[PDB]
């Protein structure tokens, strides 16, 4: 059952990590004052991810 | 004698049983490392439901 977690943790992380990913592209190239770019950057915090 | 045969015929249960514990109930023993170490996805977990 930690095992099945653990993996089930690690899954919902990637399809997030991509979901955001793809939605980070439409913000590409906004031209603002001299803001040229936005990202949402995602991370995996270590003390977690230990 | 009796104790030793149901002992075997115990261990072969619980080994049928895990072989079908994870990810998907499947040859995961390598399965496992073939599946992650590339950009896959087991056939067997795609035609899960």
């Amino acid at each position: 059952s930690s095992k099945s977690v653990a993996n089930i943790i690690r899954k919902t992380i990637q399809r997030e990590q991509n979901r955001i990913r793809m939605l980070n592209q439409g913000l590409q190239a906004v031209s603002f004052g001299q803001v040229r770019g936005v990202r949402l950057n995602v991370n995996v915090r270590e003390s977690h991810a230990i | 004698v009796e104790r030793d045969e149901v002992a075997a015929q115990k261990r072969e249960l619980e080994k049928q049983i895990e072989r079908l514990s994870q990810p998907s109930g499947a040859e995961d023993s390598r399965m496992i490392a073939l599946a992650e170490r590339f950009g896959g996805v087991l056939l067997s977990e795609i035609y899960d439901d």
